[PDB]
Protein backbone atom coordinates (compact mmCIF):
# COMPACT_ATOMS: atom_id res chain seq x y z
CA UNK A 1 0.00 0.00 0.00
CA UNK A 2 1.10 3.10 -0.79
CA UNK A 3 0.65 6.95 0.58
CA UNK A 4 2.09 9.56 -1.19
CA UNK A 5 3.09 12.60 0.43
CA UNK A 6 4.49 16.08 -0.70
CA UNK A 7 7.97 17.45 -0.11
CA UNK A 8 7.21 20.80 1.60
CA UNK A 9 4.65 23.65 1.89
CA UNK A 10 5.10 26.91 3.11
CA UNK A 11 2.74 29.44 4.99
CA UNK A 12 3.23 32.85 6.51
CA UNK A 13 2.07 33.65 10.43
CA UNK A 14 -1.45 33.39 10.68
CA UNK A 15 -2.77 31.86 7.47
CA UNK A 16 -3.63 28.18 7.25
CA UNK A 17 -2.04 25.00 5.99
CA UNK A 18 -2.95 21.90 4.17
CA UNK A 19 -1.34 18.75 4.16
CA UNK A 20 -2.18 15.86 1.34
CA UNK A 21 -1.90 12.17 2.13
CA UNK A 22 -3.81 9.73 -0.49
CA UNK A 23 -4.12 6.36 -1.50
CA UNK A 24 -7.19 4.31 -3.47
CA UNK A 25 -10.11 4.15 -0.80
CA UNK A 26 -8.07 5.28 2.38
CA UNK A 27 -11.28 6.12 3.99
CA UNK A 28 -11.31 2.17 4.37
CA UNK A 29 -8.18 3.15 7.05
CA UNK A 30 -7.83 4.67 10.13
CA UNK A 31 -4.79 7.74 9.31
CA UNK A 32 -2.63 8.89 12.12
CA UNK A 33 -0.52 12.19 11.90
CA UNK A 34 2.93 12.36 13.57
CA UNK A 35 5.04 16.01 13.75
CA UNK A 36 8.84 15.76 14.25
CA UNK A 37 11.17 18.74 14.54
CA UNK A 38 14.78 18.39 13.83
CA UNK A 39 16.50 16.45 16.72
CA UNK A 40 13.51 15.41 19.01
CA UNK A 41 11.43 12.41 19.19
CA UNK A 42 8.20 12.12 17.00
CA UNK A 43 4.65 13.36 18.64
CA UNK A 44 1.28 12.00 17.69
CA UNK A 45 -1.07 14.84 17.15
CA UNK A 46 -4.14 13.49 15.42
CA UNK A 47 -5.40 9.53 15.21
CA UNK A 48 -8.47 7.79 14.36
CA UNK A 49 -8.86 10.35 11.27
CA UNK A 50 -10.41 13.16 13.81
CA UNK A 51 -9.29 12.43 17.08
CA UNK A 52 -7.00 14.42 19.07
CA UNK A 53 -5.23 14.22 22.25
CA UNK A 54 -4.97 16.59 24.94
CA UNK A 55 -2.32 19.12 24.81
CA UNK A 56 -2.74 19.79 21.09
CA UNK A 57 -4.11 23.16 20.63
CA UNK A 58 -7.37 23.17 18.57
CA UNK A 59 -5.50 24.34 15.85
CA UNK A 60 -4.82 20.38 14.68
CA UNK A 61 -8.12 18.92 12.29
CA UNK A 62 -8.16 15.98 10.24
CA UNK A 63 -10.03 14.52 7.28
CA UNK A 64 -10.22 11.18 5.46
CA UNK A 65 -12.12 11.03 1.82
CA UNK A 66 -11.72 9.82 -1.09
CA UNK A 67 -7.98 8.90 -2.49
CA UNK A 68 -7.10 12.01 -0.17
CA UNK A 69 -7.21 12.87 3.68
CA UNK A 70 -5.84 16.13 4.99
CA UNK A 71 -3.46 17.83 8.11
CA UNK A 72 -5.01 21.22 8.77
CA UNK A 73 -2.94 23.58 10.62
CA UNK A 74 -4.32 26.98 11.65
CA UNK A 75 -3.07 30.58 13.28
CA UNK A 76 0.60 29.20 12.01
CA UNK A 77 3.17 29.96 14.67
CA UNK A 78 6.77 29.47 14.55
CA UNK A 79 7.12 26.75 16.86
CA UNK A 80 5.20 24.90 14.48
CA UNK A 81 7.61 24.34 11.77
CA UNK A 82 8.32 20.36 11.37
CA UNK A 83 8.00 17.30 9.09
CA UNK A 84 4.83 15.51 9.19
CA UNK A 85 4.46 11.87 8.76
CA UNK A 86 0.92 10.14 8.04
CA UNK A 87 0.58 6.93 8.85
CA UNK A 88 -1.96 4.05 8.83
CA UNK A 89 -2.31 0.17 9.08
CA UNK A 90 -2.89 -2.43 6.26
CA UNK A 91 -4.58 -5.67 6.63
CA UNK A 92 -3.51 -7.52 3.71
CA UNK A 93 -0.05 -7.44 4.50
CA UNK A 94 0.27 -6.51 8.23
CA UNK A 95 1.92 -3.74 7.06
CA UNK A 96 2.20 -0.51 9.11
CA UNK A 97 2.74 2.26 6.18
CA UNK A 98 4.36 5.82 6.42
CA UNK A 99 4.96 8.60 3.81
CA UNK A 100 7.28 10.48 2.28
CA UNK A 101 7.03 13.39 5.18
CA UNK A 102 6.71 16.87 4.42
CA UNK A 103 8.19 20.28 5.69
CA UNK A 104 6.16 23.06 7.23
CA UNK A 105 8.46 26.54 6.44
CA UNK A 106 6.67 29.05 8.76
CA UNK A 107 8.56 32.27 6.40
CA UNK A 108 9.32 35.09 9.33
CA UNK A 109 12.06 36.03 7.28
CA UNK A 110 12.47 38.30 4.14
CA UNK A 111 13.88 36.15 1.53
CA UNK A 112 17.55 36.47 0.62
CA UNK A 113 19.73 35.23 -2.28
CA UNK A 114 22.81 33.15 -2.26
CA UNK A 115 26.72 33.79 -1.83
CA UNK A 116 28.77 31.62 -3.87
CA UNK A 117 32.67 31.05 -3.21
CA UNK A 118 34.41 28.42 -5.17
CA UNK A 119 37.81 26.72 -3.63
CA UNK A 120 39.91 25.44 -5.63
CA UNK A 121 42.64 22.79 -5.01
CA UNK A 122 44.95 23.30 -2.17
CA UNK A 123 48.67 23.48 -2.83
CA UNK A 124 49.09 20.48 -1.04
CA UNK A 125 46.39 18.39 -1.84
CA UNK A 126 47.88 18.17 -5.09
CA UNK A 127 50.87 17.44 -3.61
CA UNK A 128 48.99 14.08 -2.03
CA UNK A 129 47.98 13.50 -6.11
CA UNK A 130 44.41 14.71 -4.80
CA UNK A 131 42.41 17.56 -6.30
CA UNK A 132 38.99 18.70 -4.55
CA UNK A 133 36.58 22.09 -6.17
CA UNK A 134 34.57 23.60 -3.05
CA UNK A 135 31.73 25.23 -3.61
CA UNK A 136 30.01 27.04 -0.32
CA UNK A 137 26.89 28.16 -0.61
CA UNK A 138 25.56 30.69 2.09
CA UNK A 139 23.50 33.28 3.53
CA UNK A 140 20.23 32.74 1.66
CA UNK A 141 16.26 32.16 2.32
CA UNK A 142 14.52 30.03 1.87
CA UNK A 143 17.15 26.59 2.63
CA UNK A 144 16.13 25.42 -1.34
CA UNK A 145 19.18 25.42 -3.74
CA UNK A 146 20.30 23.42 -6.39
CA UNK A 147 23.84 23.07 -7.49
CA UNK A 148 25.40 21.81 -10.76
CA UNK A 149 29.01 21.57 -11.72
CA UNK A 150 30.38 21.89 -15.60
CA UNK A 151 33.70 21.05 -17.12
CA UNK A 152 33.79 23.22 -20.52
CA UNK A 153 30.64 24.27 -20.89
CA UNK A 154 29.80 20.03 -20.98
CA UNK A 155 28.01 18.97 -17.59
CA UNK A 156 29.43 16.80 -15.11
CA UNK A 157 27.88 14.44 -12.61
CA UNK A 158 30.48 12.06 -11.94
CA UNK A 159 31.78 12.19 -8.21
CA UNK A 160 29.75 14.57 -6.96
CA UNK A 161 28.54 15.35 -3.58
CA UNK A 162 26.23 18.05 -1.90
CA UNK A 163 24.97 18.43 1.90
CA UNK A 164 21.72 19.88 2.78
CA UNK A 165 20.92 23.77 3.89
CA UNK A 166 21.33 24.10 7.90
CA UNK A 167 20.75 26.76 9.25
CA UNK A 168 23.63 29.56 10.03
CA UNK A 169 23.30 31.47 13.31
CA UNK A 170 21.86 34.48 11.79
CA UNK A 171 19.15 31.70 10.98
CA UNK A 172 20.14 32.18 7.61
CA UNK A 173 20.57 29.01 5.33
CA UNK A 174 24.11 27.69 3.73
CA UNK A 175 24.82 24.20 2.08
CA UNK A 176 28.26 23.00 0.53
CA UNK A 177 28.94 21.08 -2.57
CA UNK A 178 32.48 19.33 -3.09
CA UNK A 179 33.50 18.05 -6.75
CA UNK A 180 37.00 15.24 -6.52
CA UNK A 181 39.05 14.83 -8.93
CA UNK A 182 42.47 13.68 -10.23
CA UNK A 183 45.14 16.22 -11.23
CA UNK A 184 45.33 15.07 -14.70
CA UNK A 185 41.72 15.76 -14.99
CA UNK A 186 42.43 19.15 -13.56
CA UNK A 187 45.51 20.02 -15.65
CA UNK A 188 43.35 18.34 -18.97
CA UNK A 189 40.55 21.14 -19.06
CA UNK A 190 40.37 24.98 -18.72
CA UNK A 191 38.34 25.66 -16.49
CA UNK A 192 35.46 23.80 -13.93
CA UNK A 193 32.12 25.81 -12.72
CA UNK A 194 30.01 25.50 -9.60
CA UNK A 195 26.39 26.61 -10.68
CA UNK A 196 23.96 27.37 -8.29
CA UNK A 197 19.90 27.62 -8.75
CA UNK A 198 17.96 29.51 -6.04
CA UNK A 199 14.52 30.09 -6.72
CA UNK A 200 14.46 30.96 -10.64
CA UNK A 201 17.90 32.33 -10.07
CA UNK A 202 21.47 31.42 -11.04
CA UNK A 203 24.11 32.69 -9.56
CA UNK A 204 27.66 31.35 -10.12
CA UNK A 205 31.27 31.42 -10.05
CA UNK A 206 34.31 29.74 -11.83
CA UNK A 207 38.36 29.11 -11.41
CA UNK A 208 40.58 27.72 -13.67
CA UNK A 209 43.90 25.98 -13.68
CA UNK B 1 5.79 10.13 33.40
CA UNK B 2 6.55 7.71 30.50
CA UNK B 3 9.48 7.21 29.32
CA UNK B 4 11.77 5.30 26.46
CA UNK B 5 15.35 4.59 26.75
CA UNK B 6 16.78 2.49 23.83
CA UNK B 7 20.54 1.18 23.92
CA UNK B 8 22.57 -1.17 22.34
CA UNK B 9 23.77 0.14 18.98
CA UNK B 10 27.27 0.72 17.56
CA UNK B 11 29.41 0.33 14.46
CA UNK B 12 28.86 -3.31 12.65
CA UNK B 13 30.79 -4.52 9.57
CA UNK B 14 28.10 -5.67 6.77
CA UNK B 15 27.34 -9.34 7.58
CA UNK B 16 27.70 -9.01 11.47
CA UNK B 17 24.79 -8.64 14.36
CA UNK B 18 24.24 -6.56 16.97
CA UNK B 19 20.96 -6.48 19.97
CA UNK B 20 19.30 -3.70 20.66
CA UNK B 21 17.48 -2.91 24.06
CA UNK B 22 14.49 -1.18 25.29
CA UNK B 23 13.78 -0.04 28.74
CA UNK B 24 9.90 1.44 29.36
CA UNK B 25 9.07 2.99 32.99
CA UNK B 26 5.64 5.24 34.08
CA UNK B 27 3.21 2.65 32.67
CA UNK B 28 2.04 -0.63 32.46
CA UNK B 29 4.30 -2.18 30.06
CA UNK B 30 2.03 -5.71 29.74
CA UNK B 31 -1.20 -3.88 28.77
CA UNK B 32 0.97 -2.71 25.28
CA UNK B 33 2.25 -3.50 22.60
CA UNK B 34 5.39 -2.25 21.10
CA UNK B 35 6.97 -1.36 17.84
CA UNK B 36 10.33 -0.86 15.94
CA UNK B 37 10.90 1.70 14.22
CA UNK B 38 14.04 2.98 11.98
CA UNK B 39 14.97 6.59 10.65
CA UNK B 40 17.78 6.41 7.61
CA UNK B 41 19.75 10.03 8.43
CA UNK B 42 17.43 12.81 7.24
CA UNK B 43 15.02 10.68 5.67
CA UNK B 44 11.21 9.38 6.44
CA UNK B 45 10.33 6.95 9.18
CA UNK B 46 10.48 3.30 8.04
CA UNK B 47 8.41 0.32 10.20
CA UNK B 48 10.50 -2.57 11.02
CA UNK B 49 8.15 -4.73 13.10
CA UNK B 50 6.04 -4.78 16.23
CA UNK B 51 4.66 -7.51 18.87
CA UNK B 52 1.66 -7.60 20.51
CA UNK B 53 1.19 -7.55 24.81
CA UNK B 54 2.59 -11.33 25.13
CA UNK B 55 3.31 -12.32 21.73
CA UNK B 56 -0.04 -13.92 20.11
CA UNK B 57 1.36 -11.64 17.30
CA UNK B 58 4.32 -10.41 15.77
CA UNK B 59 4.78 -9.55 12.00
CA UNK B 60 8.03 -8.41 10.25
CA UNK B 61 8.35 -5.60 7.47
CA UNK B 62 8.63 -7.22 3.96
CA UNK B 63 12.75 -6.45 3.73
CA UNK B 64 13.74 -7.37 6.99
CA UNK B 65 12.56 -10.35 7.30
CA UNK B 66 14.52 -13.74 7.21
CA UNK B 67 17.20 -11.25 9.03
CA UNK B 68 15.38 -10.01 11.83
CA UNK B 69 13.96 -10.75 15.30
CA UNK B 70 11.68 -9.62 17.41
CA UNK B 71 10.98 -10.35 21.55
CA UNK B 72 10.45 -8.76 24.62
CA UNK B 73 10.54 -9.92 28.36
CA UNK B 74 7.72 -8.68 30.29
CA UNK B 75 8.74 -9.45 33.46
CA UNK B 76 11.27 -7.05 33.04
CA UNK B 77 10.31 -4.29 30.96
CA UNK B 78 11.88 -4.37 27.84
CA UNK B 79 11.59 -4.95 24.43
CA UNK B 80 14.54 -6.61 22.04
CA UNK B 81 15.92 -6.85 18.65
CA UNK B 82 18.10 -8.89 16.87
CA UNK B 83 19.83 -8.31 13.66
CA UNK B 84 22.06 -10.65 11.72
CA UNK B 85 23.59 -10.83 8.37
CA UNK B 86 23.20 -6.82 8.64
CA UNK B 87 23.54 -4.61 5.83
CA UNK B 88 24.52 -1.29 5.03
CA UNK B 89 21.25 -0.31 4.21
CA UNK B 90 19.94 -1.04 7.59
CA UNK B 91 22.15 1.97 9.15
CA UNK B 92 19.86 4.36 10.86
CA UNK B 93 18.29 5.49 13.90
CA UNK B 94 16.08 3.52 15.88
CA UNK B 95 13.28 3.72 18.12
CA UNK B 96 11.02 2.04 20.20
CA UNK B 97 7.01 3.02 20.12
CA UNK B 98 4.01 2.14 22.21
CA UNK B 99 0.46 1.51 21.27
CA UNK B 100 -2.59 0.84 23.31
CA UNK B 101 -3.31 -2.27 21.59
CA UNK B 102 -6.71 -0.75 20.37
CA UNK B 103 -9.52 -3.13 18.88
CA UNK B 104 -13.03 -4.47 18.13
CA UNK B 105 -13.39 -7.87 18.88
CA UNK B 106 -16.02 -10.23 17.88
CA UNK B 107 -16.08 -13.59 18.10
CA UNK B 108 -18.19 -14.53 14.97
CA UNK B 109 -17.70 -11.41 12.53
CA UNK B 110 -13.83 -11.59 12.98
CA UNK B 111 -10.71 -9.69 14.94
CA UNK B 112 -9.76 -6.52 13.96
CA UNK B 113 -6.84 -4.57 15.46
CA UNK B 114 -6.17 -0.62 15.03
CA UNK B 115 -2.05 0.19 15.09
CA UNK B 116 -0.98 4.04 16.48
CA UNK B 117 1.77 4.42 18.37
CA UNK B 118 1.40 7.04 21.17
CA UNK B 119 4.86 7.38 22.62
CA UNK B 120 8.16 7.77 21.13
CA UNK B 121 11.54 7.20 22.70
CA UNK B 122 14.55 9.13 21.41
CA UNK B 123 16.36 6.35 20.20
CA UNK B 124 20.20 4.93 19.09
CA UNK B 125 21.94 5.13 16.44
CA UNK B 126 23.09 2.26 14.16
CA UNK B 127 26.31 2.14 11.72
CA UNK B 128 27.10 -0.81 9.19
CA UNK B 129 30.38 -0.20 7.77
CA UNK B 130 33.29 -2.12 6.58
CA UNK B 131 35.90 1.23 7.12
CA UNK B 132 38.14 1.03 9.73
CA UNK B 133 38.49 4.20 12.26
CA UNK B 134 40.91 6.74 10.90
CA UNK B 135 41.73 10.30 11.67
CA UNK B 136 41.11 13.05 8.63
CA UNK B 137 43.69 14.98 6.43
CA UNK B 138 43.21 18.82 6.75
CA UNK B 139 43.89 20.93 3.94
CA UNK B 140 43.94 24.80 4.08
CA UNK B 141 40.79 26.59 2.41
CA UNK B 142 42.81 30.16 1.79
CA UNK B 143 41.01 33.32 0.16
CA UNK B 144 34.53 44.12 0.92
CA UNK B 145 34.77 40.46 2.82
CA UNK B 146 36.26 37.31 2.42
CA UNK B 147 36.67 33.78 3.29
CA UNK B 148 38.65 31.50 4.60
CA UNK B 149 38.68 27.62 6.40
CA UNK B 150 39.31 24.37 6.85
CA UNK B 151 38.93 21.46 4.74
CA UNK B 152 38.18 18.12 7.04
CA UNK B 153 38.33 15.23 4.17
CA UNK B 154 38.22 11.22 4.90
CA UNK B 155 37.45 10.13 8.26
CA UNK B 156 35.62 7.46 10.38
CA UNK B 157 33.86 7.34 11.76
CA UNK B 158 31.42 10.01 12.89
CA UNK B 159 31.88 13.18 14.76
CA UNK B 160 34.49 15.95 14.27
CA UNK B 161 34.33 18.87 15.82
CA UNK B 162 36.26 22.41 14.94
CA UNK B 163 36.89 25.75 16.22
CA UNK B 164 39.74 28.16 15.31
CA UNK B 165 41.99 30.28 17.97
CA UNK B 166 40.48 27.74 20.65
CA UNK B 167 37.32 28.89 20.92
CA UNK B 168 38.00 32.25 20.76
CA UNK B 169 36.90 33.73 17.23
CA UNK B 170 32.78 32.50 17.17
CA UNK B 171 31.30 35.71 14.69
CA UNK B 172 31.28 34.13 11.71
CA UNK B 173 31.84 30.94 12.09
CA UNK B 174 29.81 28.34 10.23
CA UNK B 175 30.50 24.26 10.80
CA UNK B 176 29.21 22.09 8.10
CA UNK B 177 27.25 19.19 7.63
CA UNK B 178 29.47 16.06 7.28
CA UNK B 179 28.97 14.43 3.14
CA UNK B 180 29.47 10.64 2.79
CA UNK B 181 32.27 9.79 -0.21
CA UNK B 182 31.99 6.98 -1.99
CA UNK B 183 34.53 5.18 0.05
CA UNK B 184 32.61 5.32 3.01
CA UNK B 185 34.48 8.05 4.35
CA UNK B 186 33.19 11.25 5.87
CA UNK B 187 34.50 15.11 5.33
CA UNK B 188 33.40 18.33 5.80
CA UNK B 189 34.27 22.27 6.11
CA UNK B 190 34.63 25.11 8.74
CA UNK B 191 34.02 28.43 6.77
CA UNK B 192 34.88 31.91 8.66
CA UNK B 193 34.03 35.28 7.32
CA UNK B 194 36.07 38.21 7.93
CA UNK B 195 37.00 42.11 7.40
CA UNK B 196 39.19 41.56 4.07
CA UNK B 197 40.74 44.66 5.28
CA UNK B 198 42.51 43.02 8.52
CA UNK B 199 44.37 40.42 6.87
CA UNK B 200 47.94 40.34 7.90
CA UNK B 201 47.64 41.81 11.24
CA UNK B 202 45.57 38.74 12.25
CA UNK B 203 46.02 34.99 12.53
CA UNK B 204 43.49 32.18 11.93
CA UNK B 205 44.02 28.25 13.27
CA UNK B 206 41.95 25.70 12.63
CA UNK B 207 41.19 23.34 15.74
CA UNK B 208 40.54 20.14 14.47
CA UNK B 209 39.28 17.10 17.04
CA UNK B 210 38.50 14.09 15.79
CA UNK B 211 38.05 11.64 19.08
CA UNK B 212 37.40 8.43 17.57
CA UNK B 213 41.48 8.79 16.84
CA UNK B 214 42.10 10.87 19.49
CA UNK B 215 43.26 13.36 16.60
CA UNK B 216 44.31 16.84 16.79
CA UNK B 217 45.19 18.53 14.01
CA UNK B 218 46.03 22.62 14.12
CA UNK B 219 46.36 24.44 10.70
CA UNK B 220 47.17 28.18 10.17
CA UNK B 221 45.39 29.65 7.23
CA UNK B 222 47.08 32.17 5.25
CA UNK B 223 46.36 34.35 1.72
CA UNK B 224 48.00 32.94 -1.32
Amino acid sequence: YVLTQPPSVSVAPGKTARITCGGNNIANKNVHWYQQKPGQAPVLVIYYDDDRPSGIPDRFSGSNSGNTATLTISRVEAGDEADYYCQVWDSNSDHVVFGGGTQLTVLGQPKAAPSVTLFPPSSEELQANKATLVCLISDFYPGAVTVAWKADSSPVKAGVETTTPSKQSNNKYAASSYLSLTPEQWKSHRSYSCQVTHEGSTVEKTVAP
Amino acid sequence: EVQLVESGGNVVQPGGSLRLSCTASGFSFDDSTMHWVRQAPGKGLQWVSLISWNGGRTYYADSVKGRFTISRDNSKNSLYLQMNSLKTEDTAFYFCAKDKGDSDYDYNLGYSYFYYMDGWGKGTTVTVSSASTKGPSVFPLAPGTAALGCLVKDYFPEPVTVSWNSGALTSGVHTFPAVLQSSGLYSLSSVVTVPSSSLGTQTYICNVNHKPSNTKVDKRVEPK
